[PDB]
């Protein structure tokens, strides 16, 4: 409007529709669709299966810490001096452990993610902040004051930040194309194509 | 002579200063205050808030009493002796609209109610 | 009764007790006529136990003269005006010499006056 | 360079000495009488707000009500 | 360092725009932003600093490259190059601040082209992680291009060596600074 | 003289403390070599992966940076001892 | 001991090397105070002396948190009250759950 | 307009040439020749015209410039508020600086391309950076402050703009286009909210003010935080008024938290600075919350007010600029006595002051009531939640003139013939907007 008498914006109508039409005359697709693997791993009907498809990234996680953790202590250890103690004995419990607790979180939030979708019977943002809370409650155990507001805080958030990029964003921006006519302005005299741009062929790696 | 008195200027500070020393109000000259007076330190007649209270529990009751009869004991009907002053009907009608008006009690008019009604009127605007 | 009063030597206590009951005897009088009275009859309380030597009866006599000028303080202190809690106290302060005045402010380096951003 | 710390003793006979010190800790109130006394006088200070909930929950349980007994005489009848 | 942290890269752009080497995987470039920015941040040497923008940067041009955007990168990489060449041949204050604010990606200087490619490829392709991630490492990178900045004029005296050998130097500066408003079409 | 921000600690204490890092330094090739090579081998065991939930992998990332040890980190608590 | 800097004929010079000092504009300067100073470098500087203990939690919360709370409520029941009053359908807002659609009235209908 | 254009970019241009000895007196003659070339704009521009005034485009859609309601009453007060800076500066570096500033924000204003918006707003960054943490009276963590918060908000609305423009295929406000995303709306929301101070994002302004130098300040207050309203008005409402409709309750929950705990802040402020910076934190949530009501007595009342401040807050900057200068301090502590020390500055003081708290004769009681109307057009409730907390306001202001006013001072600290000078166009201003020439 770009005036101090009228509000702003605009109105549309609901009661009338415009029928939808077609971006292209011909539609080729080169993104693929969900693989079959990523079905199975998603479905968290059974919550013990669904833990145990997904605590393998956990464990990965984990196991790459504490080889880090236990690649800088080996480094630093003299070869040329020996030494009385074993270093296998020393090195192990700092991989096993951090594999141990980083499997036990992503099984604590996976387990209650799933348990709380099955309870509500819907899928919402709340599992997702109710497994991160309860991930970051047992992260907090015995640790001094402020860490056992913040850790249930940055854990229930980082579901929500996984949701909202990862699911809400892209099915909000389907639509939007790029060439050819604005999504919903068709009207408009723009060129109109016969096939959509294939950027790139579906990826294979 | 109400110009050109003799003040005392207030000692420079000598001291840390306490976290909260923007509570004191000094302009240079001696007697310092607090910015609210009663806050801290010295209280008038050595009188504290409870003081006060106890006494405002000793008045409240009585000075509450002469209201609350005619307020709530009391009815349009027994409060006053005489009804409202009569009018003639279109000064009457007229008169009878507004909310904060004294025809509103009238007992005798056969619209009593819908007056009665009227003067409990809406707490906020419906629209 | 404050600290103050309270490190005071008894004897000094007790003067203070005489001068503040005679202030809070004028405080609470509505004219001059009325404090004659009343100064007496404080005089008088005093000498009754001046003579006392037995220490505890004089500390509870003590104590007790403290409380009761505690709750009588006055609201309303009776202060000449020109002293610290009066009326005319600071209306019109008399001003100190030694003022530092800056005479012709705008005509020292005219030109170049305004703030400089200086840099590495 | 820095103003003066000592004190001006010219006027201490006239009105009195300085040595009397303040009592104040110079400390705020109490988080739990804070507490109280925020969600006491805020409500006080936000009086239209109850006004408007009263009124308004009063209309719309009248309005429920009127739906109601509409309903009732419409089903029978 | 300058010429094989810039002229490599055209090399790989072209081979896997032309060949088709692409992965749907997009772990590589968010680490590659993510270790850059918080590397970049932490560093005290300066080399460091500039070093890692660089990872950052082409692991953003990475995740570009691969969903098909070719234009894009062979138009960063050389508003890349001119805006590293003052920064690294560092003889006047000047020229190294224009470089490290079109390195940075401020708006009046060519740089601020060469960052929008990439970023207007990256909202076409609606991946809402890569966004955030983006903005985020950006903010971060800022701060070490801030202390770049604030290591020149605003930390202690700064005396430079006078190799007065600017070759394309001052060409390149007057490139970022000029060539804003005849490349605004691409973006 | 201005007012100066408090150091907490005794001066000996904190530099003592501070003298827990100098300690023999290794060098960062030998980190670099076995990173390269494992991370060789993992770029090409990812492709292989099954795909994961979104909020999956941001947990995994979280977890992966809280567990994250700096390398200064060791280097200062290091003993060569059982 | 002093002397006046500013000329108002436009013939002025600063006298670097007058035994006698400038009035110049730093005659006016207040004197500072060591602890004045160390009071005002105190207060700018609270950071330091914050610490995170049950009572800061609970007095941070209950002012900043319930203020926001009593005036998300509000809002939202104002909300609601207009749109009672205006006659439109129950609006989509963010947080609440609607099974409309509605959001902005349509200027050429009726409501 | 192309009048103003010029103007605009030969003033930049004209310190190149300048014999370096000659720098003030062309900068000066330059403001004055813009602040006229803006008159001609205001003279060139037909109310009959009622979307836009004037339309100019160069070539492309980046150099599309244009003048609107809000962008007129900006650009004059630009114009009008930029000499009273360039006098207060001293140095060839400083004066560089500052036009640069200038220019950039005078060429935002009339912008209508979102990208071109940012491209002028955002390259004033290192100028701040290194203005705000210059050697001696700089602060480097407000410059710190002040640039992330730039950076962080202008990537933001630079990510919607790209979204838009790659959707839509243009970005130019002159095309009709409407979204409904709510990612876009927060990327273009979360720029107004850090540049127009909104709790809990208002923590970069009072650094930068009080690290500032006082043309720096005044420039800063009078039209860079007026600069969301035309990002609002012209980049926002046209295009995401769906997302303002669908989050006012969260709208009017974070610009009244800003009013109430910016006044609260206020209070416990020993610096002048820090005081006149937190007031204007305060007064921004009325206007952001006006503008959002997407009404017409809304966004008239918040350019208004806009207009208000932006002629009331240079004016305490300035004060408090010559009171420091007279005296090297800005603690309230050590000031006193200004009253009978410094009668002339402490006459304009006080009229600033009770321009500050709305008073009727005054342009902020006028903006006040327009922006209160607006927000009781929304809700009662609204109206009134604004009207009672201001009060606060009036606690702090009372406190700080009670201090200044009386006490024992040795010190006589009055300002110059310069000084009143500096000020005497923002009394006359602020008296004619006061009468109602608005
Ligand atoms: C005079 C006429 C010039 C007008 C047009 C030019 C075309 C005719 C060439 C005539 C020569 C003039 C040179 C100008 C352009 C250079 C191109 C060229 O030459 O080859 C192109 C031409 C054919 O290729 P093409 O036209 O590109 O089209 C092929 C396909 O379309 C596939 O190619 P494609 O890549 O173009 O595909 C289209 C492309 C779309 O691509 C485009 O749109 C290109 C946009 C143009 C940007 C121009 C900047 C590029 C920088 C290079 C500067 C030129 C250097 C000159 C080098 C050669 C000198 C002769 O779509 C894409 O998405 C691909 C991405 C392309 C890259 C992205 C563009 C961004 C570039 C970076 C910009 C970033 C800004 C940085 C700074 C900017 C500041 C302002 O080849 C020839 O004609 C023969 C080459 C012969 C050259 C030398 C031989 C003569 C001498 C022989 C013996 C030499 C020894 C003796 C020495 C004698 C002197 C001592
Ligand atoms: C047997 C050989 C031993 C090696 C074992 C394995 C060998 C490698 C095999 C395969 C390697 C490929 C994959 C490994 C990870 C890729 C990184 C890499 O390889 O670069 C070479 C790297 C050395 O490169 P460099 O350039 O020489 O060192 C640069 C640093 O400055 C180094 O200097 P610095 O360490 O002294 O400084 C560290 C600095 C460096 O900074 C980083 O680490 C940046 C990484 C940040 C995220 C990375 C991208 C995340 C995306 C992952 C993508 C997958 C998920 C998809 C979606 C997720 C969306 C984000 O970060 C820190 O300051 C410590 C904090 C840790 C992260 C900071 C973020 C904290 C956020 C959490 C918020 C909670 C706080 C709230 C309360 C706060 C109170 C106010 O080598 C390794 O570190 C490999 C060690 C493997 C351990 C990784 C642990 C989990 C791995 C996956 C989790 C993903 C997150 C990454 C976390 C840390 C990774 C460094
Ligand atoms: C045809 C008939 C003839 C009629 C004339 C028509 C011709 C039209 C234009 C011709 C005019 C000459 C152009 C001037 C070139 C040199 C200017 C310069 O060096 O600046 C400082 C210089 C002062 O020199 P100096 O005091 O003797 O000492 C400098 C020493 O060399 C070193 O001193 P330092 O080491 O102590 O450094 C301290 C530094 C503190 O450190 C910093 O702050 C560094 C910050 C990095 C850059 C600042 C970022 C933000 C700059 C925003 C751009 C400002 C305009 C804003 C408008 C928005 C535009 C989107 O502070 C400064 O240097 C000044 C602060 C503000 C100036 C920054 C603006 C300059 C931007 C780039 C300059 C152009 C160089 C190209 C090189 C060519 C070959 C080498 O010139 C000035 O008087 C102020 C700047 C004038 C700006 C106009 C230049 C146009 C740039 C705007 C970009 C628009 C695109 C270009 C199109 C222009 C029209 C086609
Ligand atoms: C219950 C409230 C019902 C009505 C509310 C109206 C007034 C409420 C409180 C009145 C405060 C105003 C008085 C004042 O400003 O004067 C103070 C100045 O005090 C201050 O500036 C402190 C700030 C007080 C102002 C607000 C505090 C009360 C706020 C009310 C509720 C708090 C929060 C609720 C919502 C924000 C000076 O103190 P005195 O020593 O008494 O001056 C009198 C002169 N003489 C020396 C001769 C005795
Ligand atoms: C549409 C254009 C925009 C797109 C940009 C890309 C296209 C480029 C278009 C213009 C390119 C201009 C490149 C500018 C280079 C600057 C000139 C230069 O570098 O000269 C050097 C050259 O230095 C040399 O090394 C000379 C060696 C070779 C000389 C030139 C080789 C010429 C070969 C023929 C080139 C013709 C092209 C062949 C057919 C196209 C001299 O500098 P120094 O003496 O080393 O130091 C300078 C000292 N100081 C400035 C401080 C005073
Ligand atoms: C950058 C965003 C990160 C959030 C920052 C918040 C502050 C961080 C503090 C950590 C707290 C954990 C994160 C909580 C934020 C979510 C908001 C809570 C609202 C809420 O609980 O409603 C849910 C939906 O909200 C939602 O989950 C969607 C709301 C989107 C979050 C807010 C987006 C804007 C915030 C940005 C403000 C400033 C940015 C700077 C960080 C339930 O929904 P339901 O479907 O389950 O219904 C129930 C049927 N069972
Ligand atoms: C960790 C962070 C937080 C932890 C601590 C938070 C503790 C705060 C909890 C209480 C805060 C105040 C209470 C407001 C929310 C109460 C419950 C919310 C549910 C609700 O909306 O009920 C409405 C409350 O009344 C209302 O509409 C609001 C009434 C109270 C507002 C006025 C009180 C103070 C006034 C001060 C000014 C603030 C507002 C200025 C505009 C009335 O129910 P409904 O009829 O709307 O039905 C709507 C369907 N539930
Ligand atoms: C003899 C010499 C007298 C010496 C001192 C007197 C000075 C001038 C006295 C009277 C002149 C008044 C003009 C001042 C501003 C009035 C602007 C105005 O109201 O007209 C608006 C023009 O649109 C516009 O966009 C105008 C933009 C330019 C206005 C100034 C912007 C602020 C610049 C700095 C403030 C200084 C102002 C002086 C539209 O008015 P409307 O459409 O809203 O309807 C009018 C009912 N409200
Ligand atoms: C917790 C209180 C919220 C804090 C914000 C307070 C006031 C902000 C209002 C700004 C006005 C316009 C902004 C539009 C929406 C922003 C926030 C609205 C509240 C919100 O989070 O709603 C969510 C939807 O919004 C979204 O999905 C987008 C959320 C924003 C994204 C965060 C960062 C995005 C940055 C992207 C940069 C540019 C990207 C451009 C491509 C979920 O609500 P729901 O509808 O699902 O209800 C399910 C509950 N049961």
């Amino acid at each position: 409007t770009f005036n101090y008498v009228i509000p702003y914006g605009g109105s549309s109508s609901y009661t009338i529709n415009n029928e939808p039409v077609k971006a292209e005359e011909v539609t080729v697709d080169f993104s693929k669709e969900p693989s079959a693997s990523s079905l199975k791993l998603a479905d968290k009907s059974d919550w013990i299966a669904y833990t145990f498809n997904n605590v393998p990234l956990m464990a990965t996680v984990g196991l790459l810490a504490g080889a880090h953790e236990a690649f800088l202590h080996y480094e630093r250890t003299p070869i040329y001096g020996k030494r009385t103690y074993n270093i296998i004995k020393k090195l192990a419990p700092i991989v096993i452990n951090k594999t141990a607790y980083a499997t036990l979180l992503g099984a604590i939030f996976c387990a209650t993610d799933a348990l709380y979708e099955n309870y509500s019977g819907k899928k919402s943002y709340t599992s997702g902040m109710v497994a991160g809370a309860a991930t970051g409650a047992v992260f907090a155990i015995g640790r001094p004051l402020p860490q056992p507001l913040v850790w249930p805080l940055v854990f229930a958030a980082a579901p929500v930040i996984a949701d909202l990029f990862g699911e809400v964003y892209p099915e909000s921006m389907k639509s939007a194309r790029g060439y050819g006519t604005p999504y919903g302005f068709e009207n408009l005299d723009d060129a109109v194509p016969t096939r959509n741009p294939i950027r790139r062929n579906p990826h294979h790696y | 002579a109400g110009a050109g008195g003799p003040v005392k200027l207030s000692p420079p500070v000598d001291k840390p200063l306490p976290y909260n020393y923007d509570f004191w109000m000094d302009n240079g000259i001696y007697p310092g205050q607090p910015i609210y007076d009663g806050m801290f330190g010295s209280m008038v007649g050595n009188m504290s808030l409870e003081y006060m209270a106890k006494g405002w529990l000793v008045l409240l009751p009585i000075l509450s009493a002469p209201f609350v009869y005619e307020h709530c004991i009391a009815d349009d009907v027994t409060r006053n002796p005489f009804v409202p002053r009569q009018y003639p009907s279109e000064v009457r009608e007229f008169l009878a609209l507004f909310k904060n008006g004294f025809v509103l009690n009238d007992y005798s008019q056969p619209d009593y109610e819908e007056m009665k009604r009227r003067q409990s009127g809406l707490l906020t605007p419906i629209y | 009764a404050s600290e103050a009063v309270l490190r005071l030597p008894h004897k000094l206590r007790v003067m203070r007790m005489y001068r503040t009951g005679l202030k809070e005897i004028v405080n609470w009088s509505y004219g001059r006529h009325e404090f004659y009275p009343r100064a007496n009859a404080l005089r008088m309380e005093f000498e009754a136990n001046k003579e006392l030597s037995d220490r505890e009866q004089i500390r509870k006599l003590v104590l007790h003269g403290e409380d009761l000028l505690a709750r009588f303080r006055h609201w309303e202190p009776t202060i000449r005006s020109e002293f610290v809690g009066g009326t005319v106290y600071g209306v019109w302060p008399q001003h100190c010499k030694d003022v530092k005045f800056v005479p012709n402010p705008a005509y020292i380096d005219e030109f170049k006056q305004g703030d400089t951003v200086l840099l590495y | 360079n820095y103003a003066s710390l000592k004190a001006d003793t010219s006027m201490d006979h006239v009105f009195g000495d300085s040595t009397n010190k303040l009592n104040y800790d110079f400390q705020l109130m109490s988080s739990k009488e804070a507490f109280f006394w925020n969600y006491t006088l805020y409500p006080i200070v936000g009086f239209p707000i109850f006004l408007y909930l009263y009124q308004f929950n009063k209309l719309e349980n009248f309005e429920a009500e009127i739906a109601a007994a509409k309903a009732a005489k419409a089903a029978s009848e | 360092a300058f010429v094989f942290s810039t002229l490599p890269k055209l090399s790989v752009l072209y081979l896997i725009s032309n060949s088709n080497i692409g992965s749907e995987c997009v772990w590589w470039g968010l680490i590659s932003l993510w270790l850059g920015s918080i590397s970049q941040y932490q560093s005290v040497f300066v080399r460091s600093i500039l070093l890692y923008s660089s990872v950052a940067e082409i692991g953003l041009v990475l995740l570009v490259l691969q969903e098909g955007f070719s234009w894009e990168a062979f138009s960063w990489v050389s508003i890349y190059f001119l805006s590293l060449s003052g920064v690294w041949h560092a003889n006047s204050k000047f020229v190294s601040a224009i470089s490290v604010a079109s390195i940075a990606g401020l708006p009046p200087f060519l740089g601020f082209i060469g960052k929008a490619q990439i970023l207007k490829s990256l909202v076409s392709i609606n991946l809402g992680i890569l966004i955030f991630s983006s903005i985020l490492a950006a903010t971060i990178s800022f701060i070490g291009y801030l202390r770049l900045i604030r290591l020149m004029y605003l930390v202690s005296p700064v005396k430079w060596k006078n190799n007065k050998d600017s070759s394309f130097i001052n060409w390149s500066t007057w490139m970022l600074t000029v060539g804003t408003l005849p490349m605004v079409y691409s973006v | 003289d201005e007012p100066k921000h408090q150091i907490p600690g005794n001066a000996l204490d904190n530099w003592a403390f501070l003298r827990t890092y100098a300690k023999p330094l290794p060098d960062m090739i030998h980190y670099y070599y076995y990173v390269y090579l494992f991370g060789f081998f993992f770029v090409y065991k990812v492709a292989d992966f099954p795909e994961y939930s979104p909020r999956v992998l941001v947990m995994a990332a979280l977890i992966g940076s809280l567990f994250y040890v700096r390398r200064d980190w060791v280097h200062r608590e290091f003993k060569d001892s059982p | 001991s002093s002397r006046i800097a500013g000329d108002t004929t436009g013939k002025y010079t600063p006298n670097i090397f007058s035994p006698e000092t400038p009035m110049d504009r730093s005659f006016s300067h207040v004197p500072k105070n060591p602890f004045w100073e160390a009071w005002v470098f105190r207060r700018d500087n609270i950071q330091r002396e914050f610490v995170w203990t049950w009572q800061t939690i609970f007095d941070l919360a209950t002012f900043v948190g319930g203020l926001y709370v009593a005036m998300y409520a509000t809002a939202s029941f104002c909300s609601r009250q207009n749109d009672k009053r205006n006659g439109y359908p129950e609006r989509n807002y963010y947080f609440s759950d609607s099974k409309s659609n509605f959001v902005i009235p349509d200027e050429r209908e009726f409501y | 307009m192309s009048l103003y254009l010029f103007m605009l970019f030969l003033q930049p241009l004209s310190l190149s040439f300048v014999s370096r000895s000659f720098s003030k007196i062309s900068s000066l003659m330059m403001s004055f020749a813009t602040l006229w070339s803006a008159v001609y704009m205001w003279f060139t521009s037909n109310g009959a015209n009622q979307t836009f005034y004037q339309v100019v485009s160069w070539g492309s859609d980046w150099s599309t410039f244009g003048v609107c309601y809000t962008s007129l009453y900006i650009s004059l007060l630009c114009a009008f508020i930029f000499p009273i800076c360039v006098i207060l500066v001293q140095g060839y570096r400083a004066l560089s600086i500052l036009i640069c500033i200038q220019t950039a924000v005078s060429l935002s204003i009339v912008s209508l391309h979102m990208l071109a918006f940012y491209a002028l707003f955002e390259s004033s960054l290192l100028l701040f950076f290194i203005l705000i943490g210059r050697r001696k009276y700089g602060s480097l963590s407000a410059a710190y402050n002040i640039s992330i918060y730039t950076f962080i908000s202008a990537l933001g609305f630079l990510i919607s703009a790209f979204w838009l423009n790659w959707s839509f295929g243009s970005v130019c406000a002159l095309l009709p286009n409407e979204e409904a995303n709510s990612f876009v709306a927060f990327g273009i929301f979360i720029l107004l909210w850090v540049k127009a101070p909104l709790v809990p994002f208002h923590l970069w302004l009072p650094e930068a003010h009080v690290y500032a130098p006082t043309a720096g300040s005044v420039l800063l207050a009078g039209v860079l935080l007026k600069i969301s309203i035309v990002g609002l008005h012209v980049f926002f409402l046209p295009i995401c008024a769906s997302s303002i409709v669908k989050a006012f309750p969260l709208i009017l929950s974070i610009c009244l938290g800003s009013f109430i705990f910016s006044s609260f802040s206020t209070l416990k402020q020993i610096d002048l600075k820090k005081i006149v910076a937190y007031s204007s934190i305060s007064h921004m949530a009325i206007v952001f919350l006006s503008s959002a009501t997407n009404s017409g007595l809304g966004i008239q009342g918040a350019v208004l007010y806009c207009i208000a401040h932006g002629l009331i807050s240079p004016g305490l900057f300035l004060l408090v600029g010559i009171l420091y200068k007279n005296t090297n301090t800005k603690l309230v502590f050590y000031l006193r006595g200004l009253s009978q020390q410094a009668p002339v500055w402490w006459s304009v003081w006080v009229f600033f002051m009770l321009g500050n708290l709305a008073f009727p004769l005054f342009p902020n009681f006028i903006a006040e009531v327009v922006c209160l109307s607006a927000l009781f057009k929304n809700h009662e409730l609204y109206a009134y939640a604004f009207i009672f907390f201001s009060f606060v306001g009036t606690v702090y202001s009372s406190t700080v003139l009670g201090r200044l006013k009386g006490g024992v001072s040795s010190q006589c600290v009055d300002a110059s013939r310069l000084d009143v000078i500096s000020w005497n166009p923002l009394v006359l201003a602020t008296v004619v907007t006061g009468i109602g020439y608005m």
